[PDB]
RNA sequence: UUUGCUCCACACAAUAUAGAUGGAUACGAAUAAGGCGUCCUUGUGGCGUCGCUGAACCAUAGCAGGCUAGCAACGGUGCACUUGGCGGAAAGGCCUUGGGUGCUUGCUGGCGAAUUGCAAUGUCAUUUUGCGUGGGGAUAAAUCAUUUGUAUACGACUUAGA
RNA sequence: AGAACUGGCGAUGCGGGAUGAACCGAACGUAGAGUUAAGGUGCCGGAAUACACGCUCAUCAGACACCACAAAAGGUGUUAGUUCAUCUAGACAGGAAUGAACUA
RNA sequence: GGCCAGCAUCAGUUUUGGUGGCAGGAUAAAUCCAUAGGAAUGUAGCUUGCCUCGGUAAGUAUUAUAGCCUGUG
């Protein structure tokens, strides 16, 4: 068909931070359709990918990805906190990821 | 000629007007108006679905154009018996308001194999509809 | 502490900055308002300055103490040709 | 949702509307406004003329052309709101208003497209009735801007072309309409009714 | 807080030369009984020579409405005290239970004479039993017979940042 | 203290007819019609019969109210407009120096003038507003009459020819020199 | 200044992404009021109906979507053309005529898929520029130096010279 | 300017009070996870354009301790309250309430 | 067997849901049921005066062709 998603769209917020001082081990992640946390509940421990491209080619690619993962809700209105294995650079502060289905418990 | 004054049709909060409860424990559920306290408080009582006789903040509950018959504070068993005799319940089923919502609930309890389904029917009834436009 | 005595400010600060003109041609940034009700007509012309010299009229101005007698007036001489329309030019309004 | 969101400002409270818009454009979503002559403002139109004069002498005194910039028209005076809202020294700051438009009136790149409102700052769904409020394009007018009749004039000329084509577009909807109806009833139609379509 | 009614009774400790001490009862409004034992001693102070330290709590029970679904007109009787003076005050609350009609008063008090809860004594709380004895005009308007009132200009609340169409304000 | 209801009566007469929707209130009578926008009240109006209708008011504090009676008077003042009009009737005051007061049309405006009000040579010229008609009344001295179907405009076009004629620099209580109103009627 | 400049189609390289992943889906006005349908004497008219959110509408099945057969309709849609009208606020878009051609899941069939090994974005978008192809189009100026004084500290400015 | 008791700064970073030696919270080896303090949750800015009852419209509103100021005296602006008198035996203005004096 | 990962079964710490059995109080208060008394913001009935042949208006009338309140069980 013309539509292929197998994830739900989300949006790079910012780091977990104070007033003046971020933590950029932790970053908050904005999923569309989400406006609860009852409902963020859904996606804890879902895998999140962030794909992003590179003029160079390594492994016969031009397409990078930084993977990470849902760990817990965040506020009243179904903002959720990440975690990625290098952390997301800051400039990607209102580019899209991709939350996928597995792992599944349906 | 006659004077001509157009005319407002609001719902008035009322003994005997038929409430929904939009928020809380009865969320979705129909109650009556037994004795209005304040501006913003009223006392309702809903025996058929179960709504305790309670004061509710009138920000809770969306007024109906159902209304019956009531005297002011009938207690539970009186509101039951006229609630009954009215026939509020099949009143309020007949109305595009409550098949908006009974229609809302039905779209979400179908399963994937049911949405596969849907696609097809509507695809054959976009085919006949197309044609008769031509 | 105030100044002493209070004199006027010398110049006009309404005529800043003094500077040189983009152009030696000074631009005409306004123009008499259009009346539908009247032939075409141009607005203005162009000449070039020649000089001054004098002329000697009678004045014509009830109350005054020269009336119906003759002054002496210094007058400028513009030197016109007649010019030659090579085109003509639209404008539109915007919000801009 | 859309890639691209178009708010029509009539009848929005600027400020309210402002905080709304700058939390959108730094998470990523492209905001266009127009109509911003027809935004309101709460309080008399007395009370708004004087706060402006109070903004209009504000100015570096060795240089005016230092000082605040007083913009008066008023899709430049929601642009001032608005960026007040926004950390706009910073390179995240300058993007995110990159990804904004205001315009007065409803240019031609826009006018056939949708509209939306934001009925967090709607006046009629936020101020008590009898709360006076002032129309931007007249408090404009009043402190410098000079594009107030030429405005009014296109916007006459857009509504006129829009209304021809509402009218052509609502018989054709009644004409698809009454082809559904007519095609009720039938087999298909009384399938599609038990699954909720 | 949600505020509760209690009960609380109590005496000065017995002695040899006097024994079995009077018993004195008073109803309490509180949000929990470590409050009402203190408001207790707190107004028993003020009128007999005694304190905690002398005395001993016999009873503290909790009073509910005897009719918690019936609409009642309250007469309330309160001192307070304001930034210079003291004043005595009589108000009319219409609702359905002594303590509604209690934290009513609390923030009527708190806004329209900026009273906090500690200048504050509630004298008594009483039900008007009879019509023509309510002598408030803000509450007499609801007695009318066959009340009726529209609620125009509703404002529905929306869960999406951006509507596609225009909101009426219809009801 | 946000009164529950508040309600006011306007009294249709035979003769008229009262059209009102969206706060936009028009009547027709005999005499002529008359117009006006109300949308900065936020009423009710209802219709009860031909002769009879009500403007309510609901959940309104006191200044609210308040504005409810002035609608009524406003809706009353229309009526009674169409069928009745009105008449202001004005008069000349001087001591010394006589005024004179007459009608011209100055590029089909049709303003009023006043000449030597105080020995002045200044020329004083008063718009006069439209539905109102100017006529000098005969056997009385130095009086001049304005009619109308609304009062505002019969109203204000003759204080504005009483404001025109101020006096300046002088003691007003001895210079008792102007055009003043007399009488507030109706034509009928 | 050694065959340069420009537009068109694709051929290969380089370059970069403030961040495609079914569709930005077009009346105006009022909100103490309106939308839509219908009727008449066409109005500030009568009657019916709707709201109480887009939770919508449209689209949506096939090797990221193949190869073939038949039935019922004469519709739906893509591409390249073509008729006409409209749009100047930044129009660069919208609508329409005619035929050609591909697809059609509206219905019924027949073959193909594996092995990427139990997941790894698993690569399907648009930004700019450069080097080779061939199908057309067009054959200039500015500056220095000299000169002028309506100009001028120097630059600049204003004039002239095949 | 000079004393008394205690806690502090000096000798001390860290979260909060925009900013500050002394105020509030809390005192410090290098890291991970969880929960909080004081202070906050329209946007800048992490967190409810949350819920509930009222009050306020200012042609110089107001907005949070230390703290970065305002008084006496006044207002038929609006809100609640105290006392007294008139009023069903029709008051006040010219058919249901009204008058006066005070309080915040 | 070096680098980076997936799942399952456990241990330590913690976070967020569904669900079951008991205890206490005026052995919750109410609702509900039975019974006695009472009233009006007075239901039916009845009288009265105008009323576009039934609609109000005010007197009587305490459950009747609506109901409500209080006590006790
Ligand atoms: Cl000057
Ligand atoms: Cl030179
Ligand atoms: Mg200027
Ligand atoms: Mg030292
Ligand atoms: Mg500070
Ligand atoms: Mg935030």
């Amino acid at each position: 068909a013309e539509s292929h998603r197998l994830y739900v769209k989300g949006k790079h917020l910012s780091y977990q931070r104070s007033k003046r001082v971020n933590n950029p081990n932790v970053s908050l992640i904005k999923i569309e359709g989400v406006a609860t946390p009852q409902d963020a509940q859904f996606y804890l421990g879902k895998r999140i990918a962030y794909v992003y491209r590179a003029s160079k080619e390594v492994r016969g690619s031009k397409i990078r990805v930084m993977w990470g993962k849902v760990t817990r809700t965040h506020g009243n209105s179904g903002v959720v906190r990440a975690t990625f294995r290098n952390n997301l650079p800051a400039k990607t502060f209102g580019a899209s990821v991709r939350i996928f289905l597995y792992p599944s418990n349906i | 000629t006659d004077s001509i004054v157009k005319a407002s049709n609001w719902r008035l909060v009322e003994v005997g007007r038929v409430v929904l409860i939009k928020k809380g424990q009865s969320a979705g559920k129909l109650a009556a108006i037994v004795e209005i306290i304040d501006q913003k408080k009223v006392l309702i009582d809903g025996p058929k679905a179960g709504v305790p006789r309670q004061a509710i903040n009138l920000g809770q509950v969306v007024l109906t154009p159902l209304t019956f018959a009531l005297p002011r504070g009938a207690r539970t068993a009186t509101v039951s018996k006229k609630w009954a005799a009215a026939a509020v319940c099949e009143k309020w089923a007949a109305s595009s308001w409550a098949k908006k919502i009974a229609q809302r609930e039905r779209r979400a309890a179908l399963t994937d194999f049911e949405r596969f389904q849907v696609m097809v029917l509507r695809k054959q009834k976009r085919y006949t509809v197309k044609k008769a436009l031509a | 502490s105030h100044r002493k005595y209070e004199a006027p400010r010398h110049g006009h600060l309404g005529f800043l900055p003094r500077k040189r003109a983009a152009s030696i041609r000074a631009r005409v940034k306004a123009f008499p308002k259009d009346d539908r009700s009247k032939p075409v007509a141009l607005t203005s012309f162009l000449g070039y300055k020649a000089g001054m010299t004098t002329i000697v009229r009678d004045l014509d101005r009830p109350g005054s103490k020269f009336h119906k007698r003759e002054v002496v007036e210094a007058v400028t001489v513009v030197d016109t040709p007649p010019v030659v329309v090579v085109g003509v030019v639209g404008y539109v309004e915007t919000p801009r | 949702v859309e890639p691209v969101v178009v708010i029509d400002g009539k009848g929005h409270l600027v400020g309210r509307l402002a905080s709304v818009v700058a939390k959108q454009l730094l998470n990523g979503q492209k905001i266009v406004v127009v109509r911003a002559e027809e935004l309101n403002i709460s309080g008399e139109f007395f009370r708004n003329k004087l706060k402006y004069h109070d903004f209009l002498r504000k100015a570096t005194a060795f240089n005016k052309t230092r000082g605040p910039f007083h913009f008066r028209a008023p899709s430049r005076i929601f642009y001032k709101a608005l960026r007040g809202m926004v950390s706009h020294k910073t390179a995240r700051g300058k993007a995110a208003l990159e990804r904004l438009k205001v315009f007065e009136g409803i240019p031609p790149p826009y006018d056939k497209k949708k509209r939306v409102v934001v009925p967090q700052a709607l006046r009629v769904l936020r101020l008590k009735p009898g709360r006076k409020y002032t129309t931007l394009g007249k408090l404009s007018t009043s402190v410098g801007w000079k594009y107030e009749d030429v405005v009014a004039k296109l916007e006459a000329k857009r509504k006129v072309s829009s209304a021809e084509y509402y009218a052509k577009k609502r018989a054709f909807t009644k004409k698809v309409a009454s082809a559904n109806a007519t095609a009720a009833e039938s087999d298909v139609a009384k399938q599609l009714a038990a699954l909720g379509y | 807080a949600h505020f509760k009614e209690y009960q609380v009774i109590g005496r000065r400790l017995p002695t040899e030369s006097v024994p079995e001490p009077k018993l004195f009862r008073m109803r309490i409004f509180a949000s929990n009984e470590v409050i009402a034992k203190s408001r207790y001693w707190y107004f028993l102070q003020k009128l007999h020579k005694v304190k905690k330290a002398s005395g001993e709590i016999v009873s503290i029970n909790q009073i509910n409405e005897a009719h918690p679904t019936k609409v009642k007109n309250f007469g309330v009787w309160v001192r307070y005290d304001s930034r210079s003076g003291t004043h005595n005050m009589y108000k009319e609350i219409r609702d359905v239970s002594r303590v509604a009609a209690v934290e009513t008063l609390y923030q009527d008090m708190a806004a329209r004479h900026r009273a906090r809860f500690r200048s504050i004594h509630i004298l008594k709380v009483a039900e008007i039993e009879k019509t023509a004895d309510v002598k408030r005009q803000y509450v007499k308007q609801f007695l009318t017979k066959d009340l009726k009132f529209p609620l125009p200009h509703r404002v529905q609340k929306s869960t999406k940042t951006f509507s596609y169409k225009r909101p009426s304000t219809f009801y | 203290m946000k009164y529950i209801q508040t309600e006011q009566q306007i009294e249709v007469p035979e003769g008229v007819t009262v059209s009102i929707k969206s706060r936009i209130v028009k009547v027709v009578g005999p005499r002529g019609t008359l117009t006006k926008n109300l949308k900065h009240i936020d009423v009710t109006f209802t219709k009860v019969n031909n002769q009879l209708i009500k403007v309510a008011v609901h959940n309104g504090g006191r200044k609210h109210v308040a504005a409810l009676r002035t609608v009524k008077s406003l809706v009353d003042n229309m009526i009674t407009g169409v069928t009745k009009g009105y008449k202001y009737k004005m008069r000349y005051v001087y001591a010394h120096f006589p005024i004179n007061v007459n009608i011209v049309e100055k590029d089909g405006a049709k303003f009023i003038e006043v000449r030597n009000f105080l020995g002045d040579k200044k020329i004083r010229n008063v718009p006069v507003r439209d539905g109102v008609t100017i006529e000098f009344s005969t056997n009385v001295k130095d009086e001049i009459v304005l009619s109308g179907n609304s009062v505002e405009d019969v109203s204000q076009n003759a204080a504005d020819l009483q404001q025109i004629c101020r006096v300046r620099n002088k003691d007003i209580r001895k210079f008792l020199d102007g055009i003043y109103v007399s009488h507030k009627g109706f034509i009928t």
